[PDB]
């Protein structure tokens, strides 16, 4: 499903963050 | 995965396990890109140096998994393959150039809390995110060490490495269809993919639209987590024209 | 090492 791709039901779809995704965001400078 | 950690439930809902029917064993990783299409490494299906040449009937794809060995009743979905498509210019003879394959499922997989596709990058997302220092995430049920096996899906975050640093780390010829990731001996942190993690996805979370994109496919390394060595991944965006050609010709 | 899976998929 292309329209809804890459949005996790247990995370993005609920505005919940996983324990280490912040490490990826911090690396994107 | 070496120096990783246990995945959280539903953390990587696109993670797919390539499973051998007989003997019953984990073959590789793979990723879900739609309800009918699964992406993996071509070497997971065809690798003549190891007498590997799997046909559709030899394998199953297990989606929505967490535990490596357990049958996860009411969660995981087991799917049969309709057709395997290997890149026509896949180079198993030299350096695993264009290490990519598509697998079309016999029936569509129903999405759930544990089963959901990952995005494929477009030119802009790839240009913005595929940069040295930017970190991606690798997941798999592969070996925990080069020289054992995990109870559940493992996760590791790893930085993309400068192409000259990748090239200077090895005697193998590195192509533009590859990128490398991992920490330098001086960085203090460790981690890598290992045998059994091939075909799994290297994903990045776009800071622009908050979606997860699959930038790479776990491909090869000289050992696992060796100092001064890096993991090599198939550059998904570079081979997207082939991906779209296959999906456009053999239906979605 | 792997827990057995339903026969409906193995055939
Ligand atoms: C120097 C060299 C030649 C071939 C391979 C290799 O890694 N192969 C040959 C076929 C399977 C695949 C593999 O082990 N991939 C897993 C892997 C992937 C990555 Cl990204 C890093 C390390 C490892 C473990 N070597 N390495
Ligand atoms: C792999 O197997 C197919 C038959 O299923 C055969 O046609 C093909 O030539 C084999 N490839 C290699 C490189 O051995
Ligand atoms: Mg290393």
């Amino acid at each position: 499903g292309e329209a809804d791709c890459g949005l996790r039901p247990l995370f993005e779809k609920k505005s919940l963050e996983d324990k280490t995704e912040r490490e990826l965001l911090e690396s994107y400078i | 995965i070496v120096e990783g950690s246990d995945a959280e439930i539903g953390m990587s809902p696109w993670q797919v396990m390539l499973f051998r029917k007989s003997p019953q064993e984990l073959l590789c990783g793979a990723s879900l890109i739609s309800d009918r299409w699964v992406l993996t490494a071509a070497h997971c299906l065809l690798y003549p140096p190891w007498d590997k040449n799997f046909t559709e009937n030899d394998l199953l794809v297990r989606i929505g998994k967490h535990s490596r060995t357990r049958y996860e009743r009411n969660i995981e979905k087991i799917s049969m393959l309709e057709k395997i498509y290997i890149h026509p210019r896949y180079n198993w003879r030299e350096n695993l150039d264009r290490d990519i394959a598509l697998m079309k499922l016999k029936k569509p997989v129903a999405f759930s809390d544990y089963i959901h596709p990952v995005c494929l990058p477009d030119r802009e997302t790839a240009a913005s995110l595929l940069q040295a220092g930017y970190k991606g995430r690798v997941t798999g049920w592969g070996n925990l060490k080069e020289t054992g096996q995990p109870s559940v899906l493992q996760v590791v975050n790893l930085p993309i490495v400068e192409r000259p640093v990748c090239k200077d780390s090895t005697r193998i010829r590195i192509t533009d269809n590859m990128f490398c990731a991992g920490y330098k001996p001086d960085e203090g942190k460790r981690g890598d993919a290992c045998e059994g993690d091939s075909g799994g996805p290297f994903v990045m979370k776009s800071p622009f639209n908050n979606r997860w994109y699959q930038m790479g496919i776990v491909s090869w390394g000289e050992g696992c987590d060796r100092d001064g060595k890096y993991g090599f991944y198939t550059h998904v965006f570079r081979l997207k024209k082939w991906i779209q050609k296959v999906i456009d010709q053999f239906g979605e | 090492d792997f827990e057995e899976i339903p026969e409906e998929y193995l055939q």
